[PDB]
């Protein structure tokens, strides 16, 4: 999905 | 005293300036919906690393460096070497795309590399195919691309055809050259795709090439380097890079450290927490700044956004660049770029670098923890400083890709998103910039994170972008966002103005998405909405009462729950509301609720039926904005009566026939805008907005602080001298006064009027005339006598203008004018009419005609006439005050306010003087009458005197003067006779006297008469403050006369 990984 | 002047007073219209702002928005730049999302399926590694062999035309050996994927095939041997090198070229592309179908060929010569792209193409035929080609074995291309593939036999050179490769992958494709003469194949490329082009009018737009080289140059023979060095810097943008510091760097700034330490920095590339990781990132935040702040947003959006592989190569092709160039090679891309090695962000990377590394020999030797850089830190410093004084007029800032990338961790993300809160603040196009760039993905995810302290960021960062950007596809209401939005709602310890825009986000969601609409009852927020309806403050009342109006509108299930729950019981209570913007806000969702909820019909028409007449209560409101929406939400009901209107319209031309004399006098009412509406409904059914004012409130900037408290802008200089100019004009009034009041001989004005000058007024210090007939009223200079522009009231015809009066000193002074058929229209500019009347009301009052006295230290508006009674309204609220009943059997002649005794002062016609007290209980406010006068009572007035004293004169001439507190009379006079009412004007001490003759028999306040003064009389006037007089003659003309 996103681009980038996020530390939700 | 020069604010006072005029600042002790309410400035009844200033909401005026506001209320009547109804507008949409322009289109939205397109578009952040990045739709195309083609992705790379398979990757062709084709490898010609023949080990052992040389071509002819290499030079050797010394510096040959030949060091492949950090591998030297000399000591493996030449088969073991090729397939551990294919194996780390494999490794070095599942870094980047781990999902990717691995395709591989060692030596391919003919068919077995059209077999290869066919069965790729097959395995995806509308996708992305990656074509790496190495060439190292090979010799220096030709034209046609002729390649060393082999059976095991060099002098087996085979041609090949660029034109045929081009014919087995025809799928958008990507190649990668790491020939020599790269730059020879890219035009060869070319060319062929036009010759096909041309053969096909009898692939282009779709390849994207990256050529190690120019076609004229050769890659270096370096011994401290890679032989592969373009693919190292594409596929380990770290490694060379930092090897390159090492060796390029002048004299090294950090002793001890060199290629020994280099190689054994701990940690993995993706470990956000160790130095390799904290390097990757902040490597891809400058090649990212960079991206954005050179290239056009054309090429952008389609390199960097569209997919993740083209997007990395193309990242780290601008460090190979940055690298190359240093070594006479030129690095050659399709599509071209501008040249980026010139930008001043990899001084940054430089110095990041520089730092990471001092700690790195202690960390080795004593295992000292790792400490991180500052960069993150002063980019949103710097960000920070240019937010200080924004403005569209400036280069956007150069750092937005940075915030995107802080915003995913968790050790500044508070900052970011108070900082990105603040610059949205700004208006609509700085939310655009935002857009563009990718926050929207990334604030979808962190609106469901388990933080709870980051509610009202997000709740404001989504309060801005649905205010700028409503179009947003379902996003909200497919995933579990909404759920946040209605806890947020529900929280009771959340403050009014998050739960203000809350509200505002749920109403916006559900009339946008259509999806919303089971989510909203699912959660129960009509019980929310239903509880809220008691909040004070005023914008949560409008923002729960929209939001209620639009859950009932095509809803089965929540006109059930509707219905059921009486919510309408609670709704009409809004419309007793002070505000009138909660009062249309409580029109709107009754109305809608009914006009909806009819569909049924059922036992609901008890209800149809009654809201219908608790809105006929609304007729008295006065508001346009209430009046208006109530013939609105008439319509929306009547669309549902018209199922029995067609048996009751043909009275016209018992509910339905209240309804038609609601919609008859909201047609009748002087609101030409509501006149219309409401005969097109009347007219419709005789043959057979509010929300958008409101919600353009959250796209405005709320963090600025309003220019009504900046001390030193024009607008307050200039007003604060213009009071001044004011009060010194009174000032020479007043001078003139106390020099001693003469016969008044002198002259001042004459001029030909239209009409008859029934009714004269003048502004409190502007020398201006308003001179009203009948119909029309007229305005002149009152010192030089030049003709001013003339205004028609728009009455109706053969109405009568009753009265007139200013409303301020200074800031709000407009023009009032009364009628006989009850029609009170205020004006803004007859002070300029010759550019712009800028009307500012229509009230009708009155449920003798009309006379009228607004209390301006009250902001009332007194009226009595053909009713027997005398009417309030507070024209602060635009809401009728009270009816004050009395015993007379007659109407007046009258009326004055005194608002310093709250009396009500009036003659009579029944020839009795009666005044009321606005204290007492309202049966009857008696205090007086007087009884010394049996013929008709003309204008009577209050002495300046603190006793109270009042003058009155009968229609019989009689002038007499009565006592405040009993019924009989201080003393008797007669100064004039017969019928002339005394006009009189206390601070200057002078009597006006009309008469059938020209002239006017002019007495002082002593009574004294002096001879009569020329320049039927038509009206009385004098100027305020001034000793002057003005006279209007039934010979069409007005005169003023002046202290000699």
């Amino acid at each position: 999905e996103s681009q980038f990984e996020m530390d939700i | 005293e020069a604010d006072l002047t005029d600042w002790n007073l309410p400035l009844a219209f200033m909401k005026k300036r506001h209320c009547e702002k109804i507008e949409g928005s322009k289109s939205l730049a397109q578009s952040w919906r990045m739709k195309d999302r083609m992705k790379t399926v398979s990757v062709a590694l084709v490898l010609c690393l023949n080990v052992g062999v040389d071509p002819p035309d290499v030079v050797k050996t010394t510096p040959c460096a030949r060091l492949e994927c950090w591998i030297d095939p000399l000591s493996m041997g030449p088969q073991k070497a090729l397939e551990t090198i294919g194996a780390n070229l494999q490794k070095q592309y599942e870094n980047w795309q781990p999902r990717a179908r691995y395709k591989q060929s060692l030596d391919p010569t003919v068919d077995e590399v059209k077999k290869l792209c066919t069965s790729l193409r097959r395995n995806a035929k509308e996708e992305r195919v990656l074509f790496h080609y190495n060439g190292h074995g090979v010799p220096r291309p030709t034209v046609n691309g002729e390649v060393w593939v082999f059976n095991k036999n060099y002098t087996q050179y085979i041609p090949l055809s660029i034109y045929d490769l081009q014919t087995w992958m025809g799928s958008p494709s990507i190649f990668v050259y790491d020939c020599s003469n790269a730059g020879l194949i890219v035009k060869s490329f070319k060319q062929f795709a036009l010759q096909r082009e041309q053969e096909l009018e009898v692939s282009m737009k779709n390849c994207i090439q990256l050529a190690a080289c120019e076609a004229t140059e050769l890659l270096p023979m370096i011994p401290d380097l890679p032989a592969d060095l373009f693919t190292s810097c594409l596929t380990t943008p770290i490694k060379i890079a930092l090897r390159w510091f090492c060796m390029q760097k002048c004299v090294s700034l950090v002793p001890g450290v060199t290629l020994d330490l280099i190689e054994k920095i701990p940690g993995r590339l993706n470990d956000r927490r160790t130095p390799l990781g904290e390097l990757n990132w902040i490597f891809t935040a400058i090649t990212d700044t960079i991206a954005w702040n050179v290239l056009p947003r054309d090429l952008f959006q389609k390199l960097f956004r569209q997919d993740l592989l083209v997007a990395s190569l193309f990242r780290n092709f601008l460090l190979a660049e940055r690298i190359m160039r240093s070594y006479n090679c030129t690095p050659v891309s399709s599509p071209r770029l501008p040249p980026t090695y010139m930008h001043a962000m990899w001084q940054a990377w430089d110095l990041a670098v520089d730092i990471c590394l001092s700690q790195l020999p202690t960390i080795i030797e004593e295992g000292t923890a790792f400490r991180h850089s500052p960069f993150f830190a002063e980019q949103l410093t710097a960000f920070q400083v240019w937010l200080t004084m924004g403005v569209e007029n400036r280069n956007p800032p150069e750092q937005l890709p940075i915030v995107l990338q802080v915003l995913l961790s968790q050790v500044h993300r508070l900052r970011a998103l108070d900082l990105l809160g603040r610059f949205l603040d700004l208006g609509p196009w700085a939310v655009s910039l935002a857009l563009s760039v990718g926050i929207f993905p990334y604030v979808l995810k962190l609106l469901q994170s388990s933080a709870r302290e980051l509610r009202p960021l997000l709740v404001f960062i989504w309060a801005k972008i649905l205010a700028v950007d409503s179009s947003c596809q379902a996003d909200l209401v497919k995933d579990n966002g909404h759920k946040y939005f209605l806890s947020v709602l529900a929280d009771p310890y959340m403050p009014a103005e998050h739960r203000t825009m809350t509200a505002f986000i749920l109403a916006v969601i559900v009339n946008s998405y259509h999806t919303g609409q089971e989510a909203c009852l699912q959660g129960n927020l009509i019980a929310i909405c239903l509880e809220q309806l008691n909040d004070p403050h005023p914008l949560l009342r409008q923002w729960v009462a929209i939001c209620l109006g639009r859950i009932w509108q095509n809803f089965d299930s929540a006109r059930w729950c509707g219905v059921r729950d009486s919510a309408h019981e609670k709704l009409y209570s809004l419309l007793s509301d002070p505000i009138p913007e909660v009062r249309c806000a409580a029109v709107f969702a009754l109305g809608t609720f009914v006009g909806n909820s009819a569909e049924r019909t059922d036992h609901s028409t008890t209800i149809d039926h009654n809201v219908a007449m608790m809105l006929a209560q609304l007729v008295s409101d006065g508001s346009p904005m209430v009046r208006k929406e109530l013939v609105v939400a008439l319509s929306h009901l009547v669309v549902q009566y018209e199922s029995n209107f067609c048996t009751v319209a043909l009275q016209f031309i018992s509910v339905y026939t209240q309804i038609w004399r609601v919609l008859l006098h909201l047609a009748a009412d002087p609101y030409p805008e509501v006149s219309d509406v409401a005969m097109k409904v009347l007219n419709s059914i005789a043959y057979k907005g509010f929300c958008d004012w409101s919600a353009r409130y959250f796209a405005q900037p709320v963090m600025k602080i309003p220019e009504e408290h900046d001390l030193e802008s024009q607008i307050r200089k200039e007003r604060e001298w213009r009071f001044l100019r004011n009060s010194r004009v009174r000032r020479q009034a007043q001078q003139v006064i106390q020099k001693g009041i003469t016969r008044l001989d002198d002259q001042i004005f004459l001029n030909r009027n239209p009409g008859v000058p029934s009714v004269v007024k003048f502004h409190p210090f502007t020398p201006c005339i308003a001179v009203a007939d009948k119909d029309s009223i007229c305005f002149w200079d009152w010192e030089k006598g030049e003709k001013l522009d003339y205004f028609h009231n728009g009455n109706p015809r053969y109405t009568r203008v009753t009265a007139m009066e200013y409303l301020n000193g200074q800031d709000c002074s407009l023009l009032l004018t009364a009628t006989d058929d009850g029609a009170i229209r205020v004006w803004k500019n007859f002070a300029d009419l010759e550019k712009n009347p800028e009307m500012v009301t229509a009230w009708q009052g009155l449920s003798a005609g009309m006379v009228v006295d607004w209390e301006q230290e009250t902001g009332l508006l007194m009226s009595s006439g053909d009713v027997r009674i005398v009417r309030i309204w507070d024209t602060d609220r635009e809401m009728k005050v009270q009816d004050i009943p009395t015993g007379a059997d007659s109407c007046v002649t009258s009326l004055s306010c005194d608002s310093h005794r709250s009396l009500i002062v009036a003659g009579l016609g029944d020839g009795s003087i009666r005044v009321y007290d606005r204290r007492m209980a309202l049966s009857e406010c008696r205090v007086m009458t007087y009884r010394e006068h049996t013929a008709w009572v003309v204008k009577a007035s209050l002495q300046k005197r603190p006793d109270g004293h009042i003058v009155s004169v009968s229609v019989n001439g009689d002038v007499r003067i009565f006592d405040p507190r009993m019924p009989e009379s201080v003393n008797v006079l007669q100064i004039v006779k017969g019928l002339t009412a005394l006009d009189i004007h206390p601070q200057a001490d002078l009597i006006a006297c009309g008469s059938v003759n020209q002239f006017t028999a002019i007495y002082n306040s002593s009574g004294e008469l002096i001879n009569n003064i020329k320049y039927a009389i038509s009206c009385l006037a004098f100027h305020p403050h001034w000793p002057h007089l003005a006279v209007g003659s039934n010979d069409y003309y007005i005169s003023v006369y002046s202290v000699e």
